[PDB]
């Protein structure tokens, strides 16, 4: 099972503060450490903290600045990352893992994309897509549906609910005036649309909104 | 407050002064040597403490010859002590044991 | 005899970014190093002891980094206050050794000059002595030339000139001009004339005055 | 308070001697080592020696000539440092500093301008510099006082007796023929010059010799 949960999105406003959630099931010892790493788009992993929730004592890394301030609630077994006055410099994906104390993250969360910018959050508008009727077919037909007009990053898109995986490409989303864009694609065999009902699911964490869209063939 | 309780606590206040010393005197030896390591009180502090428990730790150690005489004095000193903490020990369980036998 | 090596020797900065100055030991030293702050004139003072340690008083955008050989001095929001030379100094084993030191130096934007001209005292004319003082004040960059005229008539010999180093209080450059003449070449000359000639202005920036 | 005092400026002539002082107040443990650095004009430090007051034993910089020789006074919490046979080379600043056995200089000394060469002491000659009738102002007033021949450095110069400090320039001396000349500059708001006073306040250690000169418009 899933061990340890975070929110998908953070929208900070540049200066403000954010605190980070990191909650934890399973096998939760005593001497156990919960770790922050910082991942910024394109970039490598950076190691900013540690803290052991039992006692509360915290470690950070001094090479980059000291923004976060990590705090734990035991009865929860939640671990908080206070991060205040962020620049776009702090706009990355935050992970939280758990290390037995013995060097090794075993388990890692989701990860949460802060994005740090001054506009709003927008739902986004999803529209699917159907072959054109002058458009011919094979063995294998390809359909889709397009994300567009929302912020910030990221949203979860998968197809009748996750269940159909094989031959799914999800395209990097683009920015145009504080919105983001982007589409994914699916390959079923010709045999199955529409006599079997396809549906791409997309969820937007920061807006906190999920919504639905069965692909149906052009009038 | 027998003899050997006596000697007990004069032998472990008396290592804490030879600590102490033994920390502010090899700086003072050590310092004009190039190359030595111990030249400040705190490091030469638990660089005693490892030697009075005869333990060394990789090229921790003094390279002059005071230096080298002080590690001496603490040494002795630090198996004097612990030494004589046993002979108290063993000195309190033969006295039960005669009182065991009512001897 | 531990060698401390300070990359680069100047270093410089936009202003309210972060810095950081490396120093690099010879051998490993652990933790036993500090850093030191020095201002022009002024006497060396103590930043960060034992590698990351902070010493009260000491403003806390500084702060230290690094165990081994790679050692890191890091300032956030670097303002003017900050413009000095920055020593790292190790205790690891006798004797104690510094570094080179590395420079810091704030990239502002451009300004232009404040020129002052100033006629001699009459007590230096008392002694028979005279000097026409002129000062550029606060512009940047530090690159400036100036030009003495009497009458009209340019004038090279006398003229000893001063700089300073960038200003803790704005980042800027001074610059002092001093056209020392005896009192006998002073008197047989009408007008004095101090010309600024910088990067600001395409047209020279005078200042002149005349005996009379 | 100030720790650690140290005579302003020494002249020597090549080949002589000259002994150096430091006195120390506030806390003055027995543990307590006084180092001596050595900076020359546009150089780093270097460190030369170190003493412990307490009982005398000294430690000198190998890498370099033994020059100095140090010695303590213990009653006036005084450190010496006796240099002998001194060239060109040896003109420099030497700072003493309070060490309490942990590596790090925690209280610096104000330095001693040290000036090996065969000339004379020479006072300076302080003249006020008023704006001339025909240059006009704004909303800030620049004036100054010049300093010129003097041997040797160093000259400390202050305005209304260090108390105005927002907005000077003391430019570096410049030497020629054995005698250092250098300017000081302070901006005023015009409203202020000069209903309120303003004094330039030039020290010269070497000569021991303290001058003032109030700035007064032109006739
Ligand atoms: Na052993
Ligand atoms: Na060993």
């Amino acid at each position: 099972q899933v061990q340890l949960q975070q929110p998908g999105a953070e929208l900070v406003k540049p200066g403000a503060s954010v605190k980070l959630s990191c909650k934890a099931s399973g096998y939760t010892f005593t001497s156990d450490w919960i770790h922050w790493v910082k991942q910024r788009p394109g970039h490598g992993l950076e190691w900013i903290g540690e803290i052991i929730p039992s006692y509360g004592r915290a470690n950070y890394n001094e090479k980059i600045q000291k923004k976060a301030t990590l705090t734990a609630d035991k009865s929860s077994s939640t671990a908080f990352m206070q991060l205040s006055s962020l620049t776009s410099e702090d706009s990355a994906v935050y992970y939280c893992a758990r290390e037995r104390g013995d060097g090794y993250f075993a388990v890692w969360g989701a990860g949460t994309t802060v994005t740090v910018s001054s506009a709003k959050t927008t739902p986004p508008s999803v529209y699917p897509l159907a072959p054109g009727s002058a458009a011919q077919t094979n063995s294998m037909v390809t359909l889709g549906c397009l994300v567009k007009g929302y912020f910030p990053e990221p949203v979860t898109v998968t197809w009748n609910s996750g269940s159909l995986s094989s031959g799914v490409h999800t395209f990097p989303a683009v920015l145009q005036s504080d919105l983001y864009t982007l589409s994914s694609s699916v390959t079923v065999p010709s045999s199955s649309w529409p006599s079997e009902t396809v549906t791409c699911n997309v969820a937007h964490p920061a807006s906190s909104t999920k919504v639905d869209k069965k692909i149906v063939p052009r009038d | 407050s027998a003899l050997h309780w006596r000697a007990a606590g004069a032998a472990t206040v008396l290592l804490v002064i030879v600590l102490l010393a033994g920390s502010y005197l090899a700086v003072l030896a050590e310092r004009g040597a190039p190359g030595a390591q111990l030249i400040t009180y705190p490091r030469a502090l638990w660089w005693s403490v490892a030697t009075a428990t005869t333990v060394g730790y990789g090229d921790l150690y003094p390279v002059t010859l005071w230096g080298r005489l002080v590690a001496v004095v603490v040494m002795v000193a630090g198996i004097t002590s612990f030494g004589l903490v046993t002979a108290a020990l063993a000195t309190w369980f033969v006295g039960r044991e005669q009182e065991r036998r009512g001897h | 005899d531990i060698l401390l090596t300070q990359s680069p020797a100047i270093l410089s900065v936009s202003p309210g970014e972060r810095v950081s100055f490396s120093c690099r030991a010879s051998q490993s030293i652990g933790t036993d190093i500090h850093w030191y702050q020095q201002r022009t004139n002024g006497s060396p003072r103590l930043l960060i002891k034992y590698a990351s340690e902070s010493i009260s008083g000491i403003p806390s955008r500084f702060s230290g980094s690094g165990s081994g050989t790679d050692f890191t001095l890091s300032i956030n929001s670097v303002e003017s206050e900050d413009i000095a030379n920055y020593y790292c100094q190790q205790s690891n084993r006798w004797p104690f050794t510094f570094g080179s030191g590395t420079k810091l130096e704030i990239k502002r934007a451009d300004a232009a000059p404040t020129v002052s001209i100033f006629p001699p005292s009459s007590e230096q004319l008392t002694s028979g002595g005279a000097s026409v003082v002129c000062f550029l004040n606060n512009f940047y960059p530090k690159d400036i030339n100036v030009k003495w005229k009497i009458d009209g008539s340019e004038r090279q010999n006398g003229v000893l000139n001063s700089w300073t180093d960038q200003d803790s209080k704005d980042s800027t450059y001074s610059m002092s001009s001093t056209l020392t003449l005896t009192k006998d070449e002073y008197e047989r000359h009408n007008s004095y004339t101090c010309e600024a000639t910088h990067k600001t202005s395409t047209s020279p920036i005078v200042k002149s005055f005349n005996r009379n």
